[PDB]
């Protein structure tokens, strides 16, 4: 991956901004609720049959911000993201058995609720770097597959 | 298959953010093409191929009007969109990976316009609908 | 869809592979899990996962048990593989991307023991055939 | 990427062996007839209306042995494929306008051709490496799309 001046910007920005505590829990409810097989890793967090259940999971909402803490590492590492993720990688899979098209899947689902609560600012050229970032972070996660 | 309840969600939605569809195509085209650069290939015949202009535009109207049209046939989107297969079957050949990446512009483009009414329970109808729209869309090529 | 040209190509097809379902099976899941190994995931519970396997070798046959129920039911796929559908939902998660890369190890197994038989317009068929599997078996889930 | 040394042995094996006059044709018009939208830049091929005009039509084979044989110079190039191919890349975006996702049709249409004519010696681990190599070739030809 090359980054630009711009990329570099529009990505540090984002994350100066972000509310992880209100972004976390609700890119991590409407994965689970848009694509259901990804409470596979989510047994014992209680019932997560109903989206009202699920937006209510403590549990759900304390591991959304897990996750979107995790994006921070990639943030301050940008130029060597998959080395970054290399152990996170390998827990996924060896330890979690989490499918990586899931990554994919909560990356869009984090892209829409950022979208939502940044509006008209979520401009066609924020998306992109944006998008490119969870890309990079995501082929990281998965890199360790074996 | 949509159920019931995903029909009831989109017409719902579509009812409440309709208004607002020549806005939606001209932000989802001008994101596609953006984002993801590799779909302006099936643009190469419009003079130039930018955000906003003039040719993205009017697509915009022209695709979401379609999305219109599909909300209208949901109980029957093959039937329903069958002359718009044949289309993109057989004059465009748009490969049918590019739909799913329009389809996911779509839903950013709504969530950024409509954050309250955009929920979990309206996006996984919406996206289920989507790709509906795609596979009908895809019906006429093979 | 599947047109009745269509259903035609995958029933003689079948007529003629199908006693060697339970090899096909075999194959096709070890090449599913060597070439794309983040499908070992969903094995996790295996005392292992390795090509040709016993366990590999008696999935193999559930899972062209349902490629030969889904031929039986080619009319009505989505009703047909209802159960097989739920179980894939709720009790196991298999995310939907995961049949997309097995249809394709299918194919590459067939085309190797049935090179005659498996003619470009015999692959045109089955391969619309398995993108209906999926589609049906993804059915319940949301 | 980075390949390790059996992988190496594979690929070159596999296309030590090519027979290129045979596997290009089929290739290509097993793609036209299974994803017939990839016909959209062959209008200048003559007549493509049926899988029969297809597989009779020597334009196709022509242009099947060359794709096959423009995988060549990867070989010959296995740690350098996405600067190889930049031009190639270019081409396809600016003057022919090819979508780059029937790239990865063609690939799966060589793939299975090929599985046709090894037939048992095409084991998992050599369809991995192959794969892999299409896979890498197929990213550095969508490269320079912009
Ligand atoms: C954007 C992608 C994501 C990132 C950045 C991320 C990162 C992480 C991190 C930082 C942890 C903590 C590991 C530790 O305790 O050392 C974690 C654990 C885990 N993640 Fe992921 N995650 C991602 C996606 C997901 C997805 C898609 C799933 C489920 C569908 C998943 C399931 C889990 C689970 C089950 C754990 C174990 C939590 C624990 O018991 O500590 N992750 N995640
Ligand atoms: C949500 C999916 C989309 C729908 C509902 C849709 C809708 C339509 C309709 C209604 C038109 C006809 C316009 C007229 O009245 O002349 C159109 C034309 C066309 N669409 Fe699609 N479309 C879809 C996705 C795509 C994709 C994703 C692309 C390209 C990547 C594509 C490329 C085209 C092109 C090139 C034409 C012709 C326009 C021209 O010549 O200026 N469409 N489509
Ligand atoms: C062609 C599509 C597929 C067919 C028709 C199919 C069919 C089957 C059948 C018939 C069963 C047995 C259900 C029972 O217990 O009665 C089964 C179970 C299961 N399948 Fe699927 N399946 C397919 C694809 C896959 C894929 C792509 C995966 C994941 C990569 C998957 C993972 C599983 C698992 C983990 C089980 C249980 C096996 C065990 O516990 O040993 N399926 N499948
Ligand atoms: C592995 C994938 C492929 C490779 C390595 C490849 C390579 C080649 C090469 C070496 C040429 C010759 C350049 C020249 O004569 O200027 C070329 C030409 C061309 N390619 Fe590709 N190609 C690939 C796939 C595609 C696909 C899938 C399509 C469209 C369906 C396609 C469409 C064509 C066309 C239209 C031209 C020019 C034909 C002419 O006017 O004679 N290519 N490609
Ligand atoms: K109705
Ligand atoms: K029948």
């Amino acid at each position: 991956v090359e980054w630009t001046d711009k990329e570099r910007s529009i990505i540090s920005d984002i994350f100066s901004h972000m509310d992880y505590d209100d972004i976390g829990p609700k890119a991590l409810s409407r994965c689970l609720i848009v694509y259901p097989w990804t409470q596979r890793h989510f047994s014992g967090f209680g019932n997560l049959y109903n989206a009202e259940a699920i937006i209510g999971n403590a549990n759900v909402a304390a591991h959304g911000i897990k996750v979107l803490h995790g994006l921070d590492r990639g943030v301050k590492n940008m130029d060597n993201i998959a080395a970054t993720y290399a152990d996170l990688s390998t827990l996924h899979s060896e330890k979690l058995h989490v499918d990586p098209d899931n990554f994919k899947l909560l990356s869009d689902c984090i892209t829409i609720v950022l979208a939502a609560k940044m509006g008209h600012a979520f401009t066609a050229e924020t998306q992109g770097a944006f998008q490119k970032f969870l890309a990079v972070v995501v082929s990281a996660l998965g890199k360790q597959y074996h | 298959s949509l159920s019931d309840k995903d029909k009831a969600a989109v017409r719902a939605l579509w009812s409440k953010i309709g208004k607002s569809a020549d806005a939606i195509g001209n932000d989802a085209l001008s994101r596609m093409i953006v984002v993801y650069p590799q779909t302006k290939t099936y643009f190469s015949h419009w003079p130039d191929v930018t955000p906003g202009s003039p040719h993205i535009k009017a697509h915009g109207k022209k695709v979401m009007g379609g999305i219109a049209l599909a909300v209208s046939k949901i109980d029957d989107l093959k039937t329903g969109l069958m002359e718009l297969s044949e289309q993109h079957a057989y004059k465009l050949r748009v490969d049918p990976a590019n739909f799913k990446i329009l389809n996911h512009c779509i839903l950013v483009v709504i969530s950024t316009m409509f954050p309250k009414e955009f929920t979990p329970e309206a996006h996984v109808s919406l996206d289920k609908f989507l790709s509906g729209v795609a596979l009908a869309l895809a019906e006429r090529y093979r």
